[PDB]
RNA sequence: UAUAUAUAUAUAUAUAUAUAUAUAUAUAUAUAUAUAUA
RNA sequence: UAUAUAUAUAUAUAUAUAUAUAUAUAUAUAUAUAUAUA
């Protein structure tokens, strides 16, 4: 088949991060958590304080206008999150929909790699079995 | 007979209904259904008691050895899988396990359970793993048991009711009575032996039992357990021994056959145990028939005529056979008994075997124990979870022995490669042929015609289809909205639905959906892996069009398409007779799988290329189907690139190209298994339907060509071979369709090719295919496997086994239908027993009381009322099943080719005429005033007294209930439409004609006073079927169902005395039988299987009239006038309307505007118009003109030359004058033709001469009528 | 009682098939001997 | 210890010959039953 120049699949990840340092304002940063009850974590034998269902990162974003990105953050995504960690903690993450790149917001900005972790590790406190959920997805601010 | 007497009192007057006792009632019709419908089905079981069996079977305990089911189910990366206990990857198949455990107990029948609403609770919220399995493992059983059109007690019931009683002999000196006897059936024994596990207290349990939502289970006591298999091997028994009772088999086969179910049940994986030895029992038969000394008898001589393009065949005499003309491969014994020692079942090859020795030589006995043999396959519908079925299908990928260097290729342009004139090969070759026919595709006004254009598009349409939602996403995603029509009552996922949706876009926006994934559906089958089911959607399938039109090219232009015209079925009939008579040596090859062999890596990508190339002779700036050229960067030459236009043709193939070397993304979403939806690619093409067979067909042809003209020569060693194998080719010496395919030899001269060539032959062709990955699984037996038909010397070999009297698919954990539907089943059914040759006399008796059940049913509001009906049973009559006895008569009298619908009743009402006039006019007073065809004796009411009239209109009642219409809904049918319309019309040309036709053709008809209301086949009405097709693909709200039940019964209420007005008319004439016709061929030489003197009737009726279709001169009427139409009106509508109106001489502008409703353009539609004529047309084809057609079962008989001269319309001597037909004959003759050879198929016996002789009214007095009518519709 | 026809059984002859034994040939495996190489 | 070649023995498969047993077909004889005639 005929290949294409790799130099612009490294411009789409990389080409966003090289103009950080000419930008004059700070970044905001952002992410998606997905919420995750704690009955089925509890019925997996792990054990977890206070009521209020776990929530998990699933990807972190970057902007610097907050006004416009708080008035972008409503959008409710149409795509599942099939979240499955393992006792070893191993955690992984599926979008039941695929989430395409071009319904970011071009105003966003986006990490090449990123890893799937609990938002607040401290929550838990023993690691039962392996656990599956399904949640929605919703931008949100973070501190 | 104790039995008889055991059954209540209803069922044994139906016995004796049956048994041909006594005339059927409505009466006892009723009683016998009500009661069925009311009494436990155990009881049915309760009925063996009474059988005093004799039989050496003996059920060995080692069926109730349940193992666990929790080590038959796992879950990993989030899916349940089947982890197989045997080393075997593929034991993926229901395990044999106690199901009891996961039973909770129903408030309604306490005794029996179903699944625990605490499991199925923690599966779906939880996920917990141990739920999820337990759930995955009670759905997939469920749903095996499942598998068959209705409960089998029910048939297990009708087997013993039929068998109660021995029926009455009729007058007939060929009717043999049954040798066959119960008390000797090892199936029934071994269902007693077995049933003796599951009772209690003399109660008999029935291990499970199907319901419209799955099948339940019965709670096992402490001490006993109950193993899914039993009852899967429940079904097979019955099964079996239902279709040993009507081939009327030797006991001794039936025993080996129920030792076989046995030693399969015993062992884990029922399902998987028989899968692995499937093919025993044809090799034991059919592959191995006359391997010895003694070998003679008489064989068909079949020729096919010079232009072998047509495949016209001509039966020219028979041959006498000899050992010269043995078969030559080996015979199967030894690896089938190799295969039979793993299961120590070496018995039954034994038995087989010194069976078989007791045929040597061809003929009726020898055939007809093939028959029963092979007939003794497992029927199940096997079925596994999808998940399993998608992940070891299509985990497939073909290994090619010698890939196509890098280097072979030019420079990229932007996504293909050309391929290298320096290289050859098998690989070359495809690539010229493909290239070529691409040639002869860039240049064709064919397209570019907006009709055909239309054509295409129409095609894509249909009421299913899938991938609606990845859709939807897809254009949500680049920004486009699409339309919603929600209110209109119409499933999304419809083709239709997603094709108005996009109506309004520019196509080229759509480009980048086309890359999006996939749904997919499993359907199950009856003796391999279950099918693939790959929806593409719309915008794909417009995409792969060149694809398609190339395909079509090569396979019309190229070997004719090796039948994949389809045009009848049949043409494949005298094929296989031919090629498997002895003068011709026969080899049955066929690709591994087609599907999972094609790929981009290999073929695809030299495909491409040469499409892309082949559409370079032509018009670099010229869309095609709305897809602009554009610009792309040519990189051929290093010193020299640059960037050129491209035709939209070869943009079509850059994007397709692109979408194969991506590979197919397919979503799987089984609703068997519990909560494991995902996606995953494959490189597997999509296959799903008859629109894949072109491109396989056309690969296949084109690898054997090439191994025939070039690589075998220069690589076998024989100069034999050599010498035959030149001098062939595919054109007439090889057909194909998808995967199958048929290989014949060139008749060696007065011998047999060496069996040592043939090896060598065979070994060579497997090595070319594995060159390129294909394998190919050939065989050499002498025998004709082509589309699923068999053949032996001549001779068709039905496999009945592969129509389960029980078995039916169901491919949702739903049978999602309602009761009227079984009707239409059981004529389905019912057929299959015509068309593969049973014994039809006991077949005949087993349909009738399928029918008595399926009359009645009821139906309840979801939170109000019921509702109940049936039928009376004339009704079945008119669908097209032969009455046993009527009052007066004899039974068994009436033949199973009996047409359905007006043409059956007139028949039997033609026999039955004088009876009923004479004993009308004894019984009742006479009507007051003269009747046209009665006297005034009054039948009508004795008719009436019958019921008949109920029955005759209740068949016309509709069954499927309709759903209902909203305003705010309809301005969504409205944009329904407009999109419908707009996508149909996409040019203005065609709205302009068929808007002028329209308003000519009301115009006309009114004016000259024609009449009103005809509803003509026209464009405009096109989407309306299309709309009304998606809001019926919904399922019905309540309302309308209690709608129809209303609506049946006040049809059945209303006292009505009169038939429809043709069959009113169709008994003004009177038909009488002469003589036997001139045989066909010898009696002797046997031509299907079971049509034999025992089986009189079928044999009666093939030797007569000969099976091989040869109308030499008639055609059958296949010359439609319009060839080319659209999808969705039919053509036998257009042109019944064409020769009506011919017949009733309107003028010419008539045609013009109707014509022209269908798209036709005026100066066409004058050419077509010119060529309407009432003498080139053919019998059928102006006969149809008012619904006279040829049933279906005649489809595979000579009926052409009878129709033509030996049904006398008017012979001098016998007719009386005032029949004579006179001027009008033209196109009165053809309907008296068909009306008599409709009442001479209808007896039973051998076939007669018809001859008309009288009219009660004047010749002319019927054609004036007959015109009336024809004016009025 | 006799004749003729049909069916069943038994005996004898002939043909065909299968099984078992023995002989001869060929192939494969294992053991032993001899030669050669390591 | 291993590999290769040759010889001998044993086992298994295939072919041919001979013997025995069993099954099927055909012919002849005898017995029994049923039908028809005398």
């Amino acid at each position: 088949l005929a290949p294409t120049p790799a130099g612009r699949l490294y411009k789409q990840l990389f080409g966003p991060w090289l103009m950080v340092p000419r930008l004059s304002d700070p970044l905001i940063k952002l992410r998606l958590v997905a919420s995750a009850p704690a009955k089925v974590l509890r019925a997996a034998g792990w054990t977890i304080d206070g009521d209020p269902p776990l929530e998990v990162s699933c990807l972190c974003a970057y902007v610097t206008d907050r006004a416009m990105a708080a008035a972008l953050i409503e959008r409710r995504l149409d795509s599942r999150a099939l979240v499955n960690v393992g006792g070893d903690q191993l955690m992984f993450v599926e979008y039941a929909p695929p989430l395409p790149l071009v319904s970011i917001p071009r105003t966003f900005l986006l990490p090449v790699t990123y890893v799937v972790h609990w938002v607040s590790p401290q929550r838990v406190l023993l690691n039962g079995g392996n656990v599956s959920f399904t949640s929605g997805l919703e931008w949100t601010f973070d501190d | 007979e104790e039995l008889f007497n055991a059954l209540p009192q209803p069922l044994q007057q139906l016995s004796l209904a049956l048994a041909g006792e006594i005339p059927l009632t409505d009466h006892i019709f009723e009683q016998a259904a009500s009661t069925w419908h009311v009494q436990p089905r155990s009881l049915t079981y309760k009925l063996l008691d009474h059988i005093p069996f004799s039989t050496p079977v003996v059920v060995p305990p080692s069926i109730y050895h349940s193992l666990d089911w929790s080590k038959c189910f796992a879950v990993n990366q989030d899916r349940v899988e089947r982890v197989p206990t045997i080393d075997d990857p593929d034991d993926v198949y229901v395990p044999n396990s106690d199901i009891g455990p996961l039973l909770t107990s129903l408030h309604t029948i306490p005794d029996y359970g179903f699944l625990h609403p605490a499991i199925e609770n923690d599966a779906t919220t939880l996920r917990a793993e141990r739920a999820r399995c337990a759930s995955t493992f009670y759905k997939i059983a469920s749903s095996q048991a499942r598998q068959v059109k209705l409960d089998p007690i029910r048939m297990l019931g009708f087997l013993l009711l039929v068998q109660a009683r021995p029926r009455v002999p009729s007058g007939l000196v060929t009717d043999q009575p049954t040798r066959r006897d119960p008390t000797q059936s090892p199936a029934l024994h071994a269902i007693w032996q077995v049933m003796q596990y599951y009772k209690v207290a003399g109660v008999y349990y029935a291990p499970a039992l199907v319901v419209p939502s799955g099948a339940i289970w019965w709670i096992p006591p402490p001490g006993k357990r109950n193993v899914v298999s039993v009852q899967y091997l429940l079904t097979d028994l019955i099964n079996l021994a239902i279709l040993a009772h009507m081939t009327d088999m030797s006991p001794t086969l039936e025993l080996t056959g129920v030792l076989m179910y046995l030693r399969a049940a015993s062992s884990h994986s029922h399902a998987y145990t028989l899968l692995q030895m499937k093919s025993v029992f044809p090799a034991l038969s059919l592959r191995s028939m006359y391997r010895n000394k003694g070998f003679g008898g008489k064989a068909p001589a079949i020729e096919w005529t010079e232009p072998r393009s047509k495949y016209k065949f001509r039966w020219t005499g028979v041959t006498q056979l000899h050992d010269g003309l043995r078969p030559r491969s080996p015979s199967m014994d030894v690896p089938t008994l190799e295969v039979l020692t793993k299961y120590e079942l070496v018995d039954i090859g034994h038995i087989i075997i010194r069976e078989r020795n007791a045929h040597p030589r061809h003929n009726h006995d020898s055939v007809r124990f093939v028959r029963d043999v092979m007939a003794l396959t497992s029927g199940m519908y096997l079925v596994r979870q999808p998940t399993m079925s998608v992940l070891r299908e299509y985990s497939q990928v073909p290994d090619i022995k010698d890939p196509i260097p890098p280097s072979a290729w030019t420079g990229p342009i932007g996504n293909v490669r050309y391929l290298l004139p320096s290289v050859q090969g098998p690989a070359r070759h495809l690539y010229d042929t493909w290239r070529a026919a691409a040639r002869q595709i860039a240049q064709d006004p064919q397209w570019h015609d907006p009709l055909n254009q239309a054509i295409m598009r129409a095609q894509y349409v249909t009421a299913r289809g899938g991938s609606s939602a990845s859709l939807k996403f897809a254009l949500k995603v680049t920004g486009i909205v699409l339309p919603e029509y929600d209110d209109s009552k119409v499933k999304k996922s419809s083709k239709i639905y997603q094709a108005a949706q996009i109506a309004r876009i520019a196509f080229m926006l759509l480009i980048a959906a086309i890359h999006a994934e996939v749904t997919m559906g499993i359907r199950n089958q009856v003796q391999r892996r279950a099918r693939s089911i790959m929806p593409l959607n719309v915008i794909q399938q417009a995409i792969s069009a060149p694809h398609t039109l190339v395909a079509n090219y090569i396979n019309k232009h190229m070997n004719l398409s090796t039948t994949s015209g389809s045009v009848v079925t049949d043409k494949v009939i005298p094929l296989i007779l031919y090629a498997s008579t002895p003068p011709n040596t026969v080899v049955n090859v066929d690709i591994k799988a087609c599907d999972a062999s094609i790929t981009y890596n290999y073929f695809l990508s030299v495909i491409c290329g040469a499409m892309h190339e082949g559409f370079e002779v032509g018009n670099a700036d010229a869309a095609f189907m709305g897809v602009p050229s554009t610009i792309v960067s040519d990189r051929r030459s290093s010193v020299a690139p640059y960037s050129r236009p491209i035709s939209g043709l070869q943009t079509m193939v850059q994007h397709l190209a692109d979408l194969y070397a991506a590979g197919f993304r397919y979503s799987v979403s089984d609703a068997f298994s519990s909560g494991n939806k995902f996606s995953f690619p494959t490189s597997t093409f999509p296959s799903g339907s008859t629109a894949t067979s072109t491109e396989h067909t056309a690969n296949n042809s084109t690898m054997m060509e090439y191994f025939l003209n070039v690589h075998a020569p220069s690589h076998v060693k024989s100069a034999s071979l050599k010498r035959i194998l030149t001098d062939m080719t595919i054109q007439r010496n090889y057909v194909c369709q998808g995967d199958d395919g048929i290989l014949l030899l060139p008749h060696e001269a007065a011998s047999k090719i060496s069996a040592d060539d043939m090896n060598e032959l065979l070994t060579c062709l497997r090595d070319y295919g594995q060159l390129f990955g294909w394998n190919y699984d050939i065989d050499w037996s002498d025998t004709a496997e082509y589309l699923k038909l068999y053949a032996l010397m001549g001779c068709r070999i039905p496999n009945t086994s592969r129509h389960p009297p029980v078995g039916k698919e169901y491919a949702a954990p739903q049978t999602d239908e309602i009761w009227p539907s079984l009707i239409d089943i059981v004529i389905g059914h019912h057929l299959n027993g015509v068309t593969d040759v049973l014994n039809w006399r006991e077949w005949l008796r087993f349909s009738w009381a399928f029918a008595c059940y399926s009359s009645r049913g009821g139906y309840t509001n979801p939170k109000g009322q019921s509702f109940s009906a049936q039928y009376p049973w004339w009704t079945f009559v008119y669908l097209g099943i032969p009455p046993i006895l009527l009052p007066g008569q004899t039974p068994f009298i009436h033949s199973c080719y009996m047409p359905p619908g007006d043409q059956g009743m007139f028949s039997i009402l033609n026999g039955w005429r004088d009876w009923l006039i004479s004993h009308a006019s004894t019984t009742l007073p006479p009507l007051r005033h003269n009747h046209p065809v009665w006297g005034l004796s009054d039948v009508p009411s004795l008719l009436s007294q019958f019921g008949v009239y109920a029955g005759y209109h209740a068949a016309q009642h509709y069954r499927r209930p309709k759903p209902a219409p909203e305003t705010a809904s309809s301005d969504s049918i409205n944009q329904i439409t407009s999109d419908l319309t707009e996508y149909l019309f996409y040019d203005s040309a065609l709205k302009a004609r068929v808007m002028k036709g329209r308003y000519n053709w009301e115009r006309l008809s009114s004016s000259l006073s024609l009449n009103v209301g005809s509803r003509v086949p026209s464009l405009f009405d096109v989407p309306g079927k299309w709309v009304a097709a998606g809001r019926d693909a919904e399922k019905p709200p309540p309302s309308s169902v209690e709608d129809m039940f209303t609506s049946l019964n006040r049809c059945i209420r209303r006292p009505t005395h009169s038939f429809s007005r043709l069959l009113e008319l169709y008994l003004r004439v009177h038909v009488t039988l002469g003589e036997s016709i001139p045989l066909a061929i010898d009696p002797d030489v046997p031509q299907v299987a079971g049509a034999d003197p025992a089986n009189d009737d079928h044999w009666f009726k093939y030797t007569c009239l000969g099976d091989i279709p040869s109308a030499t001169r008639n055609y059958f009427g296949e010359s439609l006038f319009v060839g080319r139409v659209v999808s969705g009106l039919d053509v036998e509508a257009v042109d019944a309307t064409l020769l009506r109106l011919k017949i009733l001489g309107a003028p010419p502008e008539a045609f013009i505007a109707v014509l022209n409703g269908i798209g036709m353009s005026d100066s066409e539609a004058h050419q077509i118009a010119g060529r309407i004529s009432l003498a080139n047309a053919q019998l059928v084809q102006i006969a149809r003109v008012v619904h006279l057609s040829i049933p279906s079962s005649w489809m595979t008989l000579n009926t052409g030359p009878y129709i033509h001269h030996h049904a006398y319309d008017f012979k001098p001597g016998i007719t009386q004058p005032s029949a004579k037909s006179r001027d009008k004959s033209i196109w009165m003759s053809p309907i008296l033709k068909l009306l008599c050879t409709s009442y001479a198929m209808t007896v039973a016996g051998p076939v007669r001469t018809s001859i008309v002789t009288e009219i009660d009214g004047s010749a002319a007095a019927l054609s004036g009528n007959l015109r009336v009518w024809m004016r009025d519709v």
